[PDB]
């Protein structure tokens, strides 16, 4: 109504977050034992290589 | 070579070996060799002497 109280605003909302990240490890070994008396697949009367296990 | 399916091998050669056999006889030429024309042979032999001489 006029001439009485008059009105009111209110105001805005603030917001603030925090976050961490994760870790994946991933590793694996290589031995002698594995490379010595083995015959490589795919070929015949060959012997087998370090190398191509690395791959 | 090959030893069962995922395993290799080293491979040494052949070994061989044979049996005996004399030839002492052949190395002394003892025979004489003869080629016929049939299965039967024939020899021939003869003999000869002497005698004594008596008083007459």
């Amino acid at each position: 109504q006029r001439g009485g109280v008059r009105q009111h605003l209110a105001n805005d909302r603030k917001k603030i977050v925090n976050l961490n990240i994760p870790f994946f490890p991933l590793d694996r070994s290589i031995d002698r034992a594995d490379i010595q008396n083995f015959r490589e697949f795919g070929t015949e009367n060959a012997p087998a290589t370090v190398d191509a296990e690395v791959q | 070579m090959q030893n069962g399916d995922f395993q290799i091998l080293d491979y040494t050669g052949l070994i061989s070996t044979m049996p005996r056999v004399d030839t002492l006889l052949q190395s002394m030429n003892l025979f004489t060799e003869h080629f016929g024309r049939t299965t039967v042979a024939r020899i021939e032999r003869l003999d000869d002497g002497a005698g004594d001489i008596k008083a007459v």
